[PDB]
């Protein structure tokens, strides 16, 4: 699924990532950049201004969860339908989320990573992540029925 | 689509980009061909090697056009009319590819300007790239 | 940029559909839930089993909306404005879903009306269902 | 990749299909309903109006030719990637066909099946074919670089 070199770029970069802040930012931005998504998070307290969103305690906590999920995907690239099968059923049967929306969180996650690593975030490294974020979206949509 | 709050944002930010527009224009393109290889099918007669000069030449034309749209946010469909003809009638580019560029343009403005690329500005830049892609594909 | 030929292709075809419209809209939806199971996420509250009365009822509301777009081909943005509020603002339905539905509207119309489903008519229906999808998702 | 009931419907129906007639029709329609595709077929001749296209000898032949790779694929459902790999290189390197355009043929082929088999064309039979059709298009796309 990923070349020996693509896995180099990916994990080499991910070891550097501070799983705390990056989560509450990917997630924080999903909310401002595409605000219609706020509906799925109505029980998160105040989400009424970017200011309050970025700084919302329960947004950051979800961030980490989202991101460790992502972390576990990397320990498992060779079989990602495997690693996200319980999460697919979750997002479908419990949350009723259009799988199209997965594109969006992968995208914001890619932007944060770029915000954080500038010159280090080169066309080649980015092309590695997209392949992952495309796969994490496909794996999440797999157990929809 | 595009409040007045949105247009300040885009303008202010384009100010900072200034003389780097065309340089970003190219980098975003090399990133697009690079993450979304399919986009390459529309440039079979190009030299697409990393750092190809022909891309930098193309990169510039995209940026000016973008600068162009920033100065006609209030009526894009008119300003860009000649460009939607090219992209809809002559080349006929699938609307999916616009998402890929607009994405990589954003990633491009993020590697270079982390300070200015705040979520509110991120949100604004998106509706802007998106608003443009809409004119060029209709 | 529906042409004179598009419009009258479509009115003629819709003319023939007659009072089977709601029947077809029911079937289109069934086909879409079935061939394109993520469309369901948008109806988590309906009984979506085969023959479900809810789907039938909705089928009518769809087919009526389309009848009314055929009547107002020249100002769809105007005619469909309420409905584009709904789908664009309130419900946020990804534009990808609309492609699924119009494809299934084509399959349905093809299954029941092969004599009018000539390549030219098929070309016009596809444009029409696009125009309607753009109008419904454009805000 | 396809449940046996599914494969039963797919094969069931594909058995009654006149490869000859449905082939030209699917490809004819591709070109009428989505005329921008004509660019890729200039060498076929008069591709002016619809009656030009639906009667064009070459169109008809290529049609049959496309439909066979469909049958090959059917006969090789569980490894579609391998069955199309070379058509995938072809459509990529000689042809410069954006794979987005693969869905389009798929859908048209589906419409032609509905036009031909009418009431025999179940919501279920169709659901199986969309699966085929989305799969075929995934394979022909897999080898793009
Ligand atoms: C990159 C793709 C995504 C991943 C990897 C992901 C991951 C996760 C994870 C790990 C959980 C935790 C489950 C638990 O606590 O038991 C979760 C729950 C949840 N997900 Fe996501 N998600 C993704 C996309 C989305 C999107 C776009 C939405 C909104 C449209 C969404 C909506 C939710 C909601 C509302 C919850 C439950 C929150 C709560 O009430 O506790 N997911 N997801
Ligand atoms: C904001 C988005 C875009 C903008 C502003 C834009 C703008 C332009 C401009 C200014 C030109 C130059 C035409 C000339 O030099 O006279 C052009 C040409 C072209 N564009 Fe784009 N474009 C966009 C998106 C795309 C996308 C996504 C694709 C497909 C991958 C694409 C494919 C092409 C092609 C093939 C040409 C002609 C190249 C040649 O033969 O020289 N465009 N566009
Ligand atoms: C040509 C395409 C479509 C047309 C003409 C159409 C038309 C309609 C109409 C007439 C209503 C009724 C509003 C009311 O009952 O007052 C409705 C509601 C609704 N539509 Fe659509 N629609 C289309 C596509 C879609 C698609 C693709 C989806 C998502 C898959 C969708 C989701 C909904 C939902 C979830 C409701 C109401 C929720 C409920 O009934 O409780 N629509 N639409
Ligand atoms: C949907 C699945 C498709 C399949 C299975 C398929 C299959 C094939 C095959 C087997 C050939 C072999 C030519 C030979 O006999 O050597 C071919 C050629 C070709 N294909 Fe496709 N194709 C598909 C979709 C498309 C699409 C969407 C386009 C572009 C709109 C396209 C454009 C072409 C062209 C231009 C040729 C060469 C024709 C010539 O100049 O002789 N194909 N295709």
């Amino acid at each position: 699924f990923l070349t020996a070199e693509e896995k180099g770029l990916v994990n080499g970069l991910w070891g550097k990532v501070n799983v705390d802040e990056v989560g509450g930012e990917a997630l924080g931005r999903l909310l401002v950049v595409y605000p219609w998504t706020q509906r799925f998070f109505e029980s998160f307290g105040d989400l009424s201004s970017a200011d309050a969103i970025m700084s919302n305690a329960k947004v950051k906590a979800h961030g980490k969860k989202v991101l460790n999920s992502f972390s576990d995907g990397l320990k498992n690239i060779d079989d990602l339908k495997g690693a996200f099968a319980k999460l697919s059923e979750l997002h479908c049967d419990k949350l009723h989320v259009d799988p199209e929306n997965f594109r969006l969180l992968g995208n914001v996650l890619v932007c944060v990573l770029a915000h954080h690593f500038g010159h280090d975030f080169n066309p080649q490294v980015q092309a590695a992540f997209q392949k992952v974020v495309a796969g994490v979206a496909n794996a999440l949509a797999h157990k929809y029925h | 689509v595009l409040s007045a709050a949105d247009k300040s944002n885009v303008k202010a930010c384009w100010g900072k980009i200034g003389s780097h527009a065309g340089e970003y224009g190219a980098e975003a393109l090399e990133r697009t061909f690079c993450s979304f290889p399919t986009t390459k099918t529309y440039f079979p007669h190009f030299d697409l090697s990393h750092g190809s000069a022909q891309v930098k030449a193309h990169g510039q034309k995209v940026a000016d056009a973008l600068t162009q749209a920033v100065a006609h946010m209030d009526d894009l469909p008119t300003a860009m009319s000649a460009l939607s003809d090219l992209h809809a009638y002559k080349l006929r580019v699938d609307p999916v590819n616009f998402k890929f560029l607009s994405h990589c343009l954003l990633v491009t403005l993020a590697c270079h300007h982390p300070a200015e690329f705040t979520p509110a500005v991120h949100a604004s830049l998106d509706k802007f790239f998106s608003a443009v892609s809409t004119v060029l594909t209709s």
